[PDB]
């Protein structure tokens, strides 16, 4: 459906998948950390003049069961692959997450995807140089965006840009 | 909150059955749509629980 875009948040624990989701959905941000099992949301938005809906599936940083993870990943239309700029290990984890996505959607050529470096408000704690993440995203053929779920910086941008990638794919079919 | 907690349990049972159905299956968009729908209900029920 060109009027309903299915977005999955993917990335390791604590990087801010839920914080980005809840900032986008409700303009809320809390400092608490409650690990996700799985949550989902639907919002009406206007995307480049057209009224559409975005569905968001917010995943666990580590899923107990491969089948559950595969079921979720296979159902997505586009992915926000999130790491925290303050945790280099979360950046290295994105490579394996991407492989899992590609494997479960093997019949699709170019999967809508953005790499998101979150917690940009914590610049003084950065462990991932901007150039390292930009270079990796270029190697994957996708946009790199740095966000802060806390301050709202580039939060709408990552969801709207991913929706534009999904819309482009849908029109090409 | 007993009523909400029991409905969460009911929807979790349905979520588990949909995961069972979907695993290793022929692509089934209708069942995927129901999976996200059940999750949306679960998320809404839990939001109500926390005030
Ligand atoms: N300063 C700051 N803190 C953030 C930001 N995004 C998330 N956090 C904080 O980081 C912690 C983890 O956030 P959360 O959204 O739960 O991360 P998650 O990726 O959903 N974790 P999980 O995989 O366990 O569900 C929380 O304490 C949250 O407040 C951000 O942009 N800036
Ligand atoms: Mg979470």
């Amino acid at each position: 459906s060109l009027a309903l875009h299915k977005v999955i948040m993917v990335g390791s624990g604590g990087v801010g998948k839920s914080a980005l989701t809840l900032q986008f959905m409700y303009d809320e941000f809390v400092e608490d950390y409650e690990p996700t099992k799985a949550d989902s949301y639907r919002k009406k938005v206007v995307l480049d003049g057209e009224e559409v809906q975005i569905d968001i599936l917010d995943t666990a940083g580590l899923e107990d069961y491969a089948a559950i993870r595969d079921n979720y990943f296979r159902s997505g239309e586009g992915f926000l692959l999130v790491f925290s700029i303050t945790e280099h290990e979360s950046f290295t984890a994105t490579a394996e997450f991407r492989e899992q996505i590609l494997r479960v959607k093997a019949e699709e050529d170019k999967i809508p995807l953005l790499v998101v470096g979150n917690k940009s408000d914590l610049e003084e704690r950065r462990q991932v140089p901007v150039e390292e993440a930009r270079s990796k995203a270029e190697e994957w053929g996708v946009q790199y965006v740095e966000t802060s779920a806390k301050t709202r910086a580039n939060v709408d941008k990552v969801f709207f840009d991913l929706m534009r990638e999904i819309r482009t794919k849908k029109m090409s079919e | 909150q007993a009523g909400i907690k029991e409905e969460i349990r009911r929807q979790e049972f349905l979520l588990n059955s949909l995961h069972r159905d979907l695993q290793g299956g022929i692509k089934d968009l209708s069942k995927e749509h129901r999976l996200w729908e059940v999750l949306r209900i679960l998320t809404a029920l839990r939001r109500k629980l926390r005030e």
